[PDB]
RNA sequence: UCUGGGUCGGGGUUUCGUACGUAGCAGAGCAGCUCCCUCGCUGCGAUCUAUUGAAAGUCAGCCCUCGACACAAGGGUUUGU
RNA sequence: AGAUCUUGGUGGUAGUAGCAAAUAUUCAAACGAGAACUUUGAAGGCCGAAGUGGAGAAGGGUUCCAUGUGAACAGCAGUUGA
């Protein structure tokens, strides 16, 4: 349903922005029962969470 | 069925259309569009645009 | 309508058909033709169906 | 193993976005 | 039939044509939903998500001129709704428009 | 209706000004490769030339199609000397 | 019956003024009786390190954090919330 506590917690175990916290979208209810660190740690193992790569800044032009 | 007039680009200019431009030097250019006239306002060379007849024939 | 202005015999010399949707400058389809010569469009047309 | 049944519905879910966007890995349940 | 698929192409640019920067690419969604509607009959249309990353691939007031879409009127048995056949709208990428006909195609 | 009107496509007009790619013993030159060549070829290089009045837009309140496609004898509210 | 009387209540105005400072939203899905506003994903944007970022002092005082509700409040709505 609501999916805010699991991309916050997401957010402090992969430590990164919430930005970067790919909560999969076909799995909204299995996201949903992890409620706590612990939980979300499995689900980043698992695959169900990805932290998504930095967005792309080159400085190829630059150089 | 007037005298027929060529403009800055060539182009053949019929009555009523256009501007005429009389310098203070004493010599007269006739124009088909405002595009044509400020071309040879901004003293560009009719050589190096492409529409422009004597583009044409120059290539 | 007894002034000059009225009755004065109307004697037409030219009749403008320029493009009106733009600044057209040429009066007829052929006089464009003539003055433009063959266009590619007109080339490949002559060349797919020969 | 791989057949072609497998093979095209595995291009969708790899894909979780659109061009320039990193592929997913592994999508693993375990009880 | 009723199940049937069809290939548009859509003038974007002449139903767009008027609308202000910040509404160009917006509109032209609704002006897509209510094409597929006129063309399908149908109230229920759903417009795929590679469809609107088309729309707004340029942002939002530069939107594309012209579309390549794919109507497909399909069956809502799914659920209880009032409408019983939607529309799913696709977007087909092609790389010219000239002599493009709205052509039906097979499944 | 002896059909109709739409959406595309095509043609016309028109706007700007000659697209991408490819080719050139074109190009200020520069950096390499010479048993070599008896006068050369390998790269980088804004730009130039041809392809190319080309490319792109063009009614949404431009003109004409008869080409493609589907759609249109359907809905609701009322009205009597 | 009056005191620009006191207190309380109610009208027209009037479904009117207005809900216009700081560029901007869109598609799909989920839960849900109900989605313009919630959650997720995909886009397009903004702040642009003198920030719309991360932390504190004063001040607040439990607003913190889970779960649940949808009466009232959050000048539209809400499945959301200080
Ligand atoms: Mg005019
Ligand atoms: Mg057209
Ligand atoms: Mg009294
Ligand atoms: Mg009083
Ligand atoms: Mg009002
Ligand atoms: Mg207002
Ligand atoms: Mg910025
Ligand atoms: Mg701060
Ligand atoms: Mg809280
Ligand atoms: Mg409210």
């Amino acid at each position: 349903s609501m999916l805010r506590l699991q991309k916050r917690l997401a957010s402090s175990v992969l430590r990164c922005g919430k930005k970067k916290v790919w909560l999969d979208p076909n799995e909204t209810n299995e996201i949903a029962n992890a409620n706590s660190r612990q939980q979300i740690r499995k689900l980043i193992k698992d695959g169900l969470i990805i932290r998504k790569p930095v967005t792309v800044h080159s400085r190829a032009r630059c150089r | 069925m007037k005298v027929e007039l060529c403009s800055f680009s060539g182009y053949k200019i019929y009555p009523g259309h256009g501007r005429r431009y009389a310098r203070t030097d004493g010599k007269v250019f006739q124009f088909l569009n405002a595009k044509c006239e400020s071309a040879f306002l901004s003293k560009r060379n009719p050589r190096q645009i492409n529409w422009t007849v004597l583009y044409r024939r120059k290539h | 309508q007894t002034k000059r202005r009225a009755l004065e015999k109307i004697d037409l010399k030219f009749i403008d058909t320029t493009s009106k949707f733009g600044h057209g400058r040429f009066q007829t389809m052929e006089e464009k033709k003539a003055f433009m010569g063959p266009l590619k469009k007109d080339r490949i047309a002559k060349e797919e169906g020969a | 193993i791989m057949n072609q049944e497998k093979l095209a519905k595995l291009q969708a879910q790899v894909r979780i976005g659109g061009k320039g966007t990193a592929r997913r890995k592994k999508k693993v349940v375990h009880r | 039939n009723e199940v049937v698929t069809r290939e548009y192409t859509i003038n974007i640019h002449k139903r767009i044509h008027g609308v202000g920067f910040k509404k160009r690419a917006p509109r032209a969604l609704k002006e897509i939903r209510k094409f597929a509607m006129k063309e399908m009959g149908t109230p229920d249309v759903r417009i795929d998500t590679r469809l609107n990353k088309a729309v707004w691939a340029k942002g939002i007031r530069n939107v594309p001129y012209r579309i390549r879409v794919r109507l497909s009127r399909k069956r809502n048995e799914d659920e209880d709704s009032p409408n019983k056949l939607y529309t799913l709208v696709t977007y087909v990428p092609v790389t010219t428009f000239k002599n493009l006909q709205t052509v039906n195609v097979d499944e």
